[PDB]
């Protein structure tokens, strides 16, 4: 049989608001579910905060025409869509503000560490850099006055890593998370160097979990309970999403 | 050394570190008699004290011959190991120690013990089956649930409260708006 | 011995952690243990006097190689433990004050220490600085329950008369009912003037 | 903190509903919005506007589920249940479930959530009698709950695989499976040198 389909595909070949919302939903789901503070979607967030400002002005402008068919369902939908969209962004920001609270001394440690692999301004919004730096002084003043004032000088450090317990609470890198194995974000599987076939045909990624010296194959389109430290590189590269 | 999953400000870790373990001193030490409840005496070699784990965990490491030996505690005696291995579900761990699993992990760190790590991994996995049955079962409590929650640690009560509210909020959403 | 006051402070921390999660409402957090905390801070001061009274006696010659190597180290460990109990208690009360500052005062002051009355003000001022800026278009102190709901029936639970709100005017007559867009009434529902949903 | 404790590591069932309401659903419009060649318009920013300004009464179309429910709240729509909400396709999935103890059947990730939404809001739009659909949604719910209880005998230090489990069935189990596997990992890594 002569298989034509590549000739038919070459004959056949003759950023958007709908896409950015789908990246906000990915970001919100991964941020809720991950133990780490993920890096902020800088350009995505600037785009969405424009569209909310322009759309909220448009809904008010259309409501000026109603003073003078004149069906109201599209006004109702444009309004309920802004409530649905503003909720995802509020729930997203309130979630990552909660992680800046937990990780203040760890983020301060990445910022005092001049040799760091990460700059804090890669990781945080301008309003999160504001929240972080000032919530740290507000809390530090509270404890520093209220109880640290009385301590001997070598115990006055709020962030002593040398003591009997480390005071800097780091993320739980090995948290178990549920993942759904997307495959590459492009449908074009042949690009990917990590991906490979199996027996039963089906493709997968292989990852080694180093404490146990165990390889595991993450077959595409299936759900695993898996340690986050093993997933990070696949999650940053969009190969998997957190359920 | 300390593991990052148990926190500085974590109240149930602060309380676990407070529990006493039996300790033999390996040295004579002036001034430290307040540990024996008499400040005026020295500590004497082969005194058998009980010290809080936040003191004992550290004195066991430094002095090579260190300041203290930790003696094997009652809660990890072979009696408790045998009771764990026959019937994990029936066992009243909240009477053996209210913080048994947090203390088990600290003991397995402090002396590497593949033996105790097996026994405590199994105790956890077997009691987790019953924690899921009692968390899943929602009234439209029973004695057969309440008799189990009284047998229950301050670690496993978090998992129970959290799992139960997870099933309960799901029922609450499916069977009304 | 010295840690036994700290354990009483953290048992009060644990009871307030349970209290604030068991009870469905925002409870008023219980009164600050100024007395137990003054006992702990007084014991830390006596452990400091013992570090001073040891550190001199090293030069006077009292077998410091053994004696100070243990006595300083145990005195220091007691003060690490008292610092941890105070910090674990004070962080828990901080977590609850931040929860009030978002949940309620974002839209009982006798119980708080004066540093906490101050901290709660400075933190409410930080919340209003985040929402008063860029990101103003979304009301960050607003609801985290998703907007699955468009118009709602609401029953006005307390008399409050004619009131303004940004979106419009309502006469909140005791036991009248409105059918109105959820986004307009949501803050009045939170303040408890309105009932349903 | 900024985020409530019951949300700190998981989604509320109402957030799992909100995620499912973002999916496309097929509808039969009861309004013609399509203007003839021979007026207000939708102008949305998170979904495809071009599907709604081109409605013609009783020709099917796809819209995002939260708009289908908002139209169906008036008489202005009817919601076409997916092919898997048929008494034939549910009964093939029940047979698959009974036949393969080792696996969950290939139901879509949102099947419990979408069944619960449409049985309440679109109760009149099923071709099959809704009491037999509710009956088979329960038959599937119960078989998968047995297979879940069998799966939990294997909690592990390394991983699990849970191939066709729904988002709502993952979301009830999340604070148990992950909390126990976290303590099994802590007990294990503590034993290592």
């Amino acid at each position: 049989d002569i298989n034509i389909d590549d000739i038919l595909a070459e004959l056949d070949k003759e950023v958007s608001p709908q896409q950015d919302f789908s990246d906000l939903m990915k970001s919100w789901k991964n941020e809720r579910c991950s133990p780490e503070l993920l890096p902020y979607p800088h350009q995505l967030m600037k785009r969405l905060l424009n569209r909310i400002s322009m759309q909220s002005q448009l809904i008010e402008n259309i409501s000026m025409g109603f003073l003078d068919n004149e069906s109201k369902l599209p006004l109702l939908c444009m309004e309920t869509e802004l409530e649905r969209l503003k909720f995802v962004i509020r729930s997203y920001i309130r979630c990552r503000l909660s992680k800046i609270d937990k990780f203040s001394l760890y983020l301060r440690q990445l910022n005092e560490d001049e040799n760091s692999l990460i700059s804090l301004t890669d990781l945080l919004s301008k309003d999160e850099i504001k929240y972080h730096d000032t919530h740290s002084l507000i809390w530090l003043k509270l404890v520093n006055d209220s109880i640290l004032k009385y301590m001997p000088e070598e115990l006055q450090a709020i962030n002593d890593t040398e003591g009997s317990v480390n005071m800097i609470d780091e993320p739980d890198w090995n948290k178990f998370v549920f993942i759904h194995v997307n495959g590459p974000p492009d449908g074009k599987w042949n690009e990917d160097p990590l991906l490979q076939e199996n027996e039963f045909g089906k493709p997968c990624y292989t990852v080694t979990i180093p404490d146990l010296k165990e390889e595991v194959e993450l077959t595409i389109g299936s759900i695993y309970v898996m340690r986050y430290e093993v997933i990070r590189d696949l999650l940053r590269d969009d190969k998997v999403a957190l359920i | 050394s300390h593991m990052a999953s148990m926190g500085y400000y974590d109240i149930d870790d602060v309380l676990a570190d407070g529990t006493e373990f039996p300790c033999k001193f390996q040295y004579d030490i002036p001034g430290l008699g307040y540990l024996e409840n008499n400040p005026g005496r020295p500590i004497t070699k082969n005194t058998k004290l009980s010290l809080p784990l936040w003191l004992a965990r550290i004195l066991a490491i430094v002095g090579p011959v260190p300041f203290v030996e930790l003696l094997p505690p009652d809660m990890f005696s072979t009696k408790v190991m045998n009771a764990i291995k026959t019937d994990p579900v029936a066992l009243d761990l909240h009477s053996i120690n209210s913080h048994f699993f947090s203390l088990a992990i600290k003991w397995i760190m402090l002396f590497s013990e593949k033996e105790l790590a097996n026994v405590v991994s199994e105790l956890l996995l077997q009691r987790a089956q019953e924690l899921n049955h009692h968390a899943s079962s929602l009234s439209i409590t029973n004695i057969a649930t309440s008799t189990f929650l009284l047998k229950l640690e301050e670690m496993e009560k978090e998992i129970y409260k959290k799992s139960h509210e997870s099933y309960k909020d799901t029922k609450r959403w499916m069977f009304k708006k | 011995m010295y840690g036994d006051l700290g354990n009483k402070l953290v048992l009060e921390a644990k009871r307030t952690k349970q209290l604030y999660a068991r009870s469905n409402q925002d409870v008023n957090l219980p009164m600050y243990h100024e007395d137990i905390i003054r006992n702990i801070l007084k014991e830390v001061s006596n452990l400091r006097k013992n570090t001073e009274y040891l550190k001199e006696q090293q030069q006077l010659g009292m077998l410091d190689d053994k004696v100070a190597k243990c006595q300083y180290f145990v005195t220091l460990l007691c003060m690490e433990r008292n610092k941890r109990c105070l910090l674990a208690y004070q962080r828990l009360r901080t977590d609850i004050l931040d929860s009030m500052a978002w949940n309620n005062n974002g839209l009982d002051t006798n119980n708080l220490s004066h540093q906490e009355q101050e901290y709660l003000k400075e933190y409410c001022d930080l919340i209003t600085d985040l929402k008063s800026g860029d990101l103003v278009d979304i009301d960050l102190s607003g609801s985290l329950v998703p907007p699955s709901d468009v118009f709602i029936d609401v029953r006005v639970l307390k008399d409050a008369g004619e009131i303004q709100t940004e979106y419009g005017v309502f006469n909140l007559i005791k036991d009248s009912q409105f059918f109105v867009r959820q986004s307009d009434v949501e803050r009045l529902i939170q303040q408890g003037y309105l009932q349903k949903i | 903190m900024s985020l409530p404790a019951h949300l700190q590591q998981t989604f509320s069932p109402e957030e799992i509903q909100f995620i499912v309401e973002n999916e496309p659903i097929k509808i039969f419009p009861r309004i013609t919005t399509r203007q003839k060649i021979r007026h207000t318009r939708w102008q949305l920013i998170t979904t495809d506007d071009k599907a709604l300004n081109n409605m013609v009464a009783m020709r099917s179309t796809e819209v995002v589920l939260w708009i289908a429910l908002l139209l169906k709240q008036q008489s202005k729509c009817s919601i076409v249940a997916p092919q898997w909400l048929t008494t034939k396709e549910l009964d093939r999935k029940i047979q698959y479930e009974k036949t393969h103890p080792d696996r969950f059947s290939e139901l879509p990730w949102n099947w419990l959530v979408l069944a619960r939404i449409l049985f309440n809001k679109a109760k009149d739009d099923f071709h099959d009698p809704i009491h037999e659909l509710r009956g088979k949604i329960q038959d599937l719910r119960e078989i998968r709950q047995i297979k879940v209880l069998k799966g939990l005998k294997y909690l592990n230090e390394s991983h699990l695989q849970l191939d066709n489990l729904s988002l709502l069935e993952i979301n009830e189990l999340r604070p148990f499976i992950t909390e126990i596997m976290d303590k099994l990992r802590e007990i294990h890594t503590a034993s290592l040198t």
